[PDB]
């Protein structure tokens, strides 16, 4: 199979300013390149075909270059309606064996801003239920790179952790982010010092929350 | 309008089959080739399947073939893919997209420029489940400057989705509720929160209206400060 390279995965982008978008075969598939256009809950957008040519209905702005395994897609002027996951797909040989990238997706930059880290103890609701979830809140946070560590009587947490994140928010272009620490009944009564440790660009130390289990 | 539409997708136990539907209107759908492309929860497009005009050439993806089979009916209108075998890797969003354009049995692509808008197919033992709501109570480990977060854990439910408001929607400023995680059990789970003037804690009451649809869940948690 041709494996279609979308590199970088992200862009960190302004309206009104040109964006460039790179795509790179494993071998070579002359023009028979697409783009594609993704906004969440939606189907894909053709954008481009042909390696060049603007599918219908398509604004001017967007433009698609390149041949071979080296292609390139173009908007002259970021528009706000313009962020969204950008997917480039090839279509060469006969035998379609048709292969996408794995995407980049165009994200609203923004000031630096330190996250405001939350920790939760799990309700004594759930605890008579047998099982017990500790929450980490990371609130109003930019860039999206952050990492949360968790600790339990001051040893590092592997693999009972699930993390979440939003959307850039509508007003202030933020993320937030939970992550949920999910213990048995029987493991989280065995131990007293529960912590989130969180490193991001906007802080100049890690930031610790903490709690012993029973206040 | 040039038209396609699916349907046909929903909740399958791991091994079973399903069989999704695409109807076309508004284009001569006899000499177009015809494609299926799926997209995992959180991941890209994969292409699945192709079809010719003349339904003489199916062709799939590695990860589906042997399963997956494809076919049309041209009087109805209608592309057809039967998925045997199905896995928990199978749950996407699955797409029919318009392909080449063959008059006269010539064709040309011009892209998949037709899209339908996708049916979901979930591959999962679970069965139908109403949620646990568990307050995120405020305190002084979640009171930081003059600001409390507090929220709620929508915890174990199936099938998706939930909605949750805050205070019977009074509450939307500073709300934030995550897209839901797929926990090993199978079952979804997710939290919403909200941050407020941590001096409000004392005298304004927090409620979490959580509703679960599919099941008949409805349910409203009182969250209070610890």
């Amino acid at each position: 199979e041709i494996v279609m390279t979308q590199s970088p995965a992200t862009l960190s982008v302004s309206p009104g300013e040109r964006v460039t978008l790179s795509c790179r075969a494993s071998q070579s598939v002359r023009s028979r390149l697409a783009w594609f256009q993704q906004k969440p809950g939606q189907a894909p957008r053709l954008l481009i075909y042909d390696a060049s040519i603007r599918a219908t209905g398509i604004p001017a702005r967007f433009s698609g270059s390149g041949s071979g395994t080296e292609f390139t897609l173009i908007i002259s002027s970021l528009q706000s309606e313009d962020f969204a996951v950008y997917y480039c797909q090839q279509y060469d040989n006969w035998p379609p064996a048709y292969t996408f990238g794995q995407g980049t997706k165009l994200e609203i930059k923004r000031t630096v801003a330190a996250p405001s880290v939350f920790i939760f103890p799990p309700s004594d609701e759930q605890l008579k239920s047998g099982t017990a979830s500790v929450v980490c809140l990371l609130n109003n946070f930019y860039p999206r790179e952050a990492k949360v560590q968790w600790k339990v009587d001051n040893a590092l947490q592997s693999g009972n952790s699930q993390e979440s994140v939003t959307e850039q928010d509508s007003k202030d272009s933020t993320y937030s982010l939970s992550s949920t620490l999910t213990l048995s009944k029987a493991d989280y009564e065995k131990h007293k010092v529960y912590a989130c440790e969180v490193t991001h660009q906007g802080l100049s130390s890690p930031v610790t929350k903490s709690f012993n289990r029973g206040e | 309008e040039v038209q396609l539409v699916e349907s046909g997708g929903g909740l399958v136990k791991p091994g079973g089959s399903l069989r999704l539907s695409c109807v076309a209107s508004g284009f001569s759908f006899s000499i177009y080739s015809m494609n299926w492309v799926r997209q995992a929860p959180g991941k890209g497009l994969e292409w699945v399947s192709y079809i010719s005009s003349s339904s003489s050439y199916k062709y799939y993806a590695d990860s589906v073939k042997g399963r997956f089979s494809v076919s049309r009916d041209n009087a109805k209108n209608s592309l057809y893919l039967q998925l045997n075998g199905l896995r928990a890797e199978d749950t996407a969003v699955y797409y029919c997209a318009r392909d080449g354009y063959c008059p006269k049995g010539v064709c040309t692509y011009y892209g998949m420029d037709v899209w339908g808008q996708g049916t979901t197919v979930t591959v999962s033992a679970a069965s139908t489940k109403g949620p646990s709501v568990f307050p995120l109570a405020p305190s002084s480990k979640s009171t930081s400057g003059g600001t409390a977060a507090l929220g709620c854990l929508v915890k174990d439910y199936f099938p998706e989705p939930v909605t949750v408001s805050w205070n019977s929607g009074a509450l939307t400023s500073g709300v934030h509720t995550f897209p839901a995680v797929l926990q090993s059990s199978g079952l979804y789970s997710l939290s919403s929160v909200v941050t407020v003037p941590s001096s409000s804690l004392g005298t304004q009451t927090y409620i979490c209206n959580v509703n679960h649809k599919p099941s008949n869940t409805k349910v409203d948690k009182k969250v209070e400060p610890k």
